[PDB]
This record gives structure tokens, sequence and C-alpha cells, in this order.
């Protein structure tokens, strides 16, 4: 059954294997918005995404790192700034 | 630290003894084989029938004891049952005492008790009244339901759909450890 | 019928069937939290076991490591004779006691790694 | 003899799947009220709710320079007083606004506060994350002081 | 309120003829089928390619 | 209730039958709490 | 004295009623609701009810599938057919040949397949 020298092993399991469903749930939600960030990319943007990148702030109006984008007040012959 | 002493003479003496009989005087009062049944005495034979005969179709058995009045009642018209409806399925008459496995097996904890096999677990249902309340024709006619769904389901899917459970892998050894014989496993 | 005399002694009011839909003395909150406290508390025990078994894997590894530096620095300082013949049986005694020290370990781990089932 | 004619193997797999979950209906069924509740709905929706936070969102701990900037928290429960150190999750989008209401308790906040981490000041209207990214690359360790100077 | 519990509820299984043993005993025939079927084929793949 | 031997003795009884039994005891304990009531304490 | 302590048994058995009542109330409408069927009930019996009926077997911790492997011990004449007897003598001793080139191969895939490490470059 048991003993003092499975310790070790009796604190782990009873710690860790309740996590398993909550890791095969996060493993899922990162496919499934990595599936939406795909879909989206084969849509169309305007600026691009960055993939395995935390958070895509990018915009017509916005910088990759969220700031505003510099000398965007005017139009461009060439179309995008970017 | 738990222990029951082996047994006692009067433990394994006969459990079903002879009574005196009376005369034709106290049988007159106010309230005043079978060829269609099979009364089962030995595990060899329910053995044989639970792992043949509910294989190829349905069973019923009624598990009785002499102590029972209720037993008493339930019989004649179990007998009018088994009559109509041994055409679909056979029918047994097994005494607890005499074969304690047989009720070991079947899980029956209460007498008497109606019990619809199949398969060995296919289809198990086992009717009672742990309680008090029913009455033998309702018993009857919960055996007639259970034998007309058993009936139904293995007609279901083409004969399929009916396949033994626990008991494919079990051999009723948590329940009756004496299997182990019967499978040749050791016991050292 | 045979029970109905018991069963018609079970009528109950509209609070009472409320009542026993909610399971107000047969839920226990009450006693579902002392479960999961005494549950928790229970937790000291594996630090317990764990210790002591780190304990014993190393006891061997201690008395052979800081015992055996004691001795290293007493052979560094050491030059002469007469002191090197007697701390010859000091290492010796420092043999027997590795060896008791071993022996040891292994009856507390037998005892540490013996389950019944 | 494996196997029967006319049944398939997800046939099985269905039958087997019953049996279990019905194996776990009686078990749960007799069982005790005091413990099987506990040990099936709340540690494991407490301990999933927490791995998926934390497996997913990013958190900030939070410090102030001054005892004079601190919240009031008399009120509200469970928490009379403000503890630097304190371990702060937030959303992407998060600005700096939000997270100073989100402390402030959507309050009246002191005047010229702002953030700062590892000594770099944050402006007002950025993304906490991407401040971050930019300024403490893994050290989110992130101080509210008073810009008066 | 009496006994709401069985005893089987709280006893442990048998020590040696338990629920796991019983079941993976039983289901050796397909384990066996599954191994063999697939040491067989990485055994024959190999020799296939070794024998050239 | 059944007439039966202690070797058919159920595992756990009915909750009909428990409160059938309570409300015997209510019965028992109302008449002898009354009965002691009167004679067993006029005694002193 | 005697007042009181009677009438705190009386209202103890009130609440007794009371309890009663909503025990069976709870009883009949969820639990005889909810109660299982017993097509999937525990597929054993307890061994203090298995050592009552005299039904309960304690020993052999390990088995024998087989009945040709069951019965070798009452045969006394053919333990094991020829065509065994010729395959078991296949394994009189273990074979460090095999031992070796298993050794070697998965020493050889986990040390340059699984184990490669970064090394500097002058």
């Amino acid at each position: 059954s048991t003993s003092p020298g499975l310790a070790f092993a009796n604190l782990t399991l009873l710690l860790d294997v309740p996590q398993l469903p909550a890791i095969w749930a996060v493993n899922a939600w990162r496919e499934l918005n990595g599936l939406f960030t795909e879909m989206k990319t084969l849509a169309g943007t305007s600026d691009l995404l960055y993939p395995s990148n935390r958070y895509n702030p990018q915009n017509e109006k916005t910088n990759r790192m969220g700031r505003p984008r510099k000398y965007n007040h005017g139009e461009w012959m060439f179309g995008n700034s970017y | 630290s738990f222990a029951i002493p082996p047994a006692n003479a009067a433990a394994l003496a006969d459990p079903l003894p002879a009574t005196p009989t009376p005369p034709p005087v106290f049988e007159a009062v106010s309230s005043a084989a079978l060829k269609n049944v099979e009364e089962v005495s030995t595990m060899e034979r329910y053995e044989a029938a639970v792992y043949e005969e509910s294989f190829k179709k349905p069973i019923v058995c009624l598990f009785f004891a002499r102590f029972s009045l209720q037993s008493k009642v339930l019989l004649q018209p179990f007998l009018d049952f088994a009559a109509s409806a041994s055409n679909n399925a056979t029918f047994f008459l097994i005494d607890c005492d005499r074969v304690p496995r047989a009720a070991y097996h079947a899980r029956v904890e209460n007498v008497p008790s109606l019990v619809v096999m199949k398969g060995d677990d296919a289809f198990r249902q086992t009717i009672t009244d742990s309680v008090g309340v029913k009455t033998a024709g309702d018993l009857i006619q919960e055996a007639r339901s259970a034998l007309d769904q058993v009936l139904r389901l293995d007609q279901q899917e083409g004969g399929t759909k009916l396949q033994p459970g626990v008991s494919s892998y079990t051999h009723h050894i948590g329940v009756d450890n004496l299997n182990v014989y019967r499978k040749g496993w050791p016991v050292a | 019928r045979p029970g109905q005399g018991s069963n018609a002694q079970f009528q109950t009011s509209l609070a009472d069937k409320t009542r026993g839909l909610l399971g107000v003395g047969f839920l226990r909150p009450t006693k579902m939290a002392s479960f999961a406290a005494t549950f928790l508390l229970n937790f000291r025990f594996y630090f317990m076991y764990m210790a002591r078994t780190t304990f014993q894997a190393v006891r061997p590894l201690l008395a052979f490591s800081v015992f055996g530096e004691v001795m290293k620095l007493v052979l560094a300082t050491m030059s002469s004779g007469l002191f090197s013949f007697l701390f010859s049986f000091v290492l010796a005694f420092e043999v027997f006691y590795f060896f008791l020290q071993c022996y040891i370990s292994y009856t507390f781990l037998t005892m540490f790694f013996t389950v019944l089932f | 003899p494996l196997g029967v004619k006319g049944r398939s193997v997800f046939a099985g797999m269905r039958s087997f799947i019953g049996q279990r979950l019905g194996r776990l209906y009686d078990s749960f069924y007799y069982s005790q009220s005091s413990t099987k509740y506990v040990m099936v709905f709340l540690f494991p929706a407490g301990i999933f709710y927490t791995r998926f936070r934390a497996d997913t969102k990013l958190g900030y701990h939070v410090f102030i320079n001054e005892e004079k900037l601190y919240p009031d928290y008399s009120q509200n429960y469970f928490d009379t007083k403000w503890t630097n150190g304190r371990k702060v999750y937030l959303d992407d989008e998060t600005t700096v606004e939000q997270l100073k209401a989100q402390i402030y308790g959507g309050k009246a906040a002191p005047e010229n506060v702002k953030v700062a981490c590892r000594g770099r000041v944050f402006e007002d209207a950025d993304n906490v994350a991407m401040a971050v990214r930019a300024f403490c690359k893994r050290d989110p360790r992130l101080l509210l002081f008073q810009d008066n100077l | 309120f009496g006994p709401t519990l069985p005893d089987h509820a709280y006893y442990g299984e048998h020590a040696t003829y338990n629920y796991f043993v019983l079941f993976i005993r039983g289901m050796r025939p397909y384990l066996e089928k599954i191994f063999g079927d697939c040491a067989s084929t990485i055994k024959n793949a190999a020799v296939a390619v070794y024998r050239p | 209730r059944t007439g039966g031997d202690f070797r058919f003795f159920p595992e756990m009884p009915p909750w009909q039958w428990l409160a059938h039994m309570e409300n015997l005891r209510f019965k028992l304990l109302s008449v002898a709490q009354s009965r002691r009531s009167q004679l067993q304490l006029a005694n002193l | 004295i005697q007042h009181w302590n009677k009438s705190y048994e009386k209202q103890v058995y009130s609440e007794s009623v009371a309890l009663n009542r909503t025990f069976q109330a709870r009883n009949q409408l969820v639990l005889d609701r909810l109660k299982p069927s017993g097509a999937y009930r525990l597929p054993a019996v307890d061994y203090k009810r298995q050592l009552s009926r005299g039904t309960l077997v304690e020993g052999a911790d390990f088995y024998l599938p087989t009945a040709q492997e069951q019965q070798r011990l009452a045969r006394h004449f053919e333990p094991y057919s020829e065509q065994e007897q010729e395959e078991r003598r296949k394994f009189r001793f273990q074979s460090i040949s095999v031992y070796l080139a298993v050794a070697l191969g998965a020493s050889f895939v986990h040390d340059y397949f699984y184990q490669r490490r970064p090394v500097a470059w002058c």
C-alpha cells in the first residue's frame, strides 16, 4: 500500500495528478487560440500578426508595442506605412 | 483482529429435514416438477443452466426458503407464469439453504426473489420486496415486464447488444472465491 | 395491503418537504468543512516521513564525508610518529563507526520500504 | 473466443464507458456526504481554477513607494490592509489607468501617481504587458510612486 | 437513523483477487494480440531492411 | 415485520422501517414518561 | 428540576419528530428517485461476509492461465511436450551477447540522439 519512504511519491501524486485535467485544458485552449489566430491571418489583416507572441496590439492606429503610430495622420502613395 | 469459528455440527447438519404431517382434519380450514419448471438441487446443474441455457435463451429463477410465507403465496402464481411463458424462457426453482452458492451468485439478500437472467450478466434483473409493500401479483407483473424487456433487447440489433459484462473477467470470484477452483487457478 | 398501515403514517408538510429537498440535517456543511480542515492538516505526516527518509539516506554519507574531512585535517597537521600511531586507532574506530551507520541505514530503509499490500 | 460477429469495437467501447460511468455513479451514491462532495467538486474546481489562471494568465508583483499612497481597504472584507508584493493577474489588454483603478478600488487616486519598473517610468496610455516586455523583461515587479518633481 | 451505507462502501477489497488484477488477467489476451502484432510488424520490417 | 431468520438480516434497513420504529418509540416513550411523571415523583 | 428536565426531554423528542419527518421527505423525494438500479453494483462481497458464508479463499498471489500450465505437476509424465522441451532447451543460460548488443545500441541512441549537448569552438 504505502509507507514513510513513499512520502515523496504520495505527495507528488496527490498534488500533481489533479492538475492534469487543467494541463490538458490549457493545452486545448492554446491550440484553439492558435486556430483562431491562423483563421484570422487567413482571412486577412492590415498589419501582420506574430503567431507565437503573447499579444498583438498592432492596427492602423497602433504600433506593434501598443503605442500610436508615428507619421500616420496623412495618407501615402504606396498605401500603408508598413 | 477479526475471526469467525469454522462451523458447527448444527450448521453443517441437514438444513431441510422432514417434519410430521397432519391427518386430513387440520387441512380442513376456512381458507382451503409441475411440468413447466425445474427444481434445482445442485450447483453443477445451476452452473450448467447459467452458462449454457442462459446464453441460449433467458431464464427466470425463483429463490425461496421454507420458513417464508411469501414464498408459499408466490409459488402458485409463479407456476402459472411459468406455464404461460415457458416457450420464451426457462424457469427454475431454487432453495437458498439447499443451494447457497446459487444464491450468492445471483446476489439475493431476501426471499422470495425473482431473477431474470440472460448471458449470465447481459441481462440480470432482481425483483423482490425488501420493504414489505408489494404482493405476489406485483412481483409477477414486474417479472413479466422484465422478461418482455430482455426479449425485446435480445431481438434488438441482430441478436447482439446482450454481451456479458464484468463476469467476462471476474468469473464471480469476488462474490464467491470458490470459482478459482473452477478456473483451475492455484490456491497455495 | 401489507405496508399500507406504515405508509399511511408517512405524510409530510410543505415546509417538511422543502427542508428535506434542501437537506438541512443531512448535508452538514460544517462537517464538510471539518473534514476538509482535518485532511489538509494531515499533510504534515508526509513532511515528517520525507525528513526521516532523507536523513536515513544521508547518514552514511555524513559519517563518510565530514568525519573523513576531520581525519584529513588531522593527517595534514600531524608530522610526528607518536601522534600518528595514536591516530591510526581513531581511523579504525571511524571505519567501524561507518559500518555501524551503514547497518543502521539498512535497517531504517528496510523499515521504511516495507509494504503489506 | 475474442470478439463477436456483427458487433463493433466502437460498440464495445460504448459498452465499457457506460459500465464505467454507471459504476462511478453507484460509488458516488454509496459514499459519505461529508467527504465526497468536497473531494469531487470543491478541491477539483479550486485546483482547476488556480492552475488555469497561473498557466494561462500573467501576473505582476505590485509595490507602493509610500504608505500615504496606499489604498483604503478598511471597508471591504478579507483584506483590511495593503501589503506590498501582492501578486496581481491581469489581461493583455489592461492599461495603466485600468491597473490604477483596480488598485485603488474605483476610487479617487492621489495626484501625479505613476508606475515604474526597474527605474523606468511608464506612460498612463500604455499597455502594461508591452511596457513590461520592453522595460523589465521577466521581472514584472511594478512600483507605484508619486511624480511631483 | 441507522446505517445509510453498506459494508463494501468502507471495507477494502480482497488483497490477492482484486478488481484491477482480475481485470488485467481478463484483458491479457487482447493485449497479447496487440503487442505481438506490433512486435512482429517491427521485427519483419527490420528483417526486410537487414537481409538485403 | 418479516417472518424470517437472522441469517437474512438486511445490510441497511429501509427508511420506512426506521420511521415506523421512531413512531413506536414516540408511543412508548410518551406512555412511559407520563406514567413516570405521575407516579415516580409523587413518591417524593 | 423534574418539570424542567422532563420538558427538556419532551422537546428533545419534538426536534426528533421534526428530524424524522424531514428525513422521510428527503428520502421519498430525492433518494428513491435517484437510487441506482443495481446493474452496475460492486462485483464482490466483503471478506467478513465471505468468512461467515465459509466462502473466502486467501491463497495464490500468482496464477496459471492455461490448463497446459496448470496440470503440469499432476501429469507427472509429460510436464512439457517434446516441442516445448526443445524450445525450453534454448534458454539454459542468459544471452550475454544479446545483452551486449542491445545495451550498446541503447547507449549509442541515448548518447547521440537524446543526450547531445553543445560545445564551444575556438
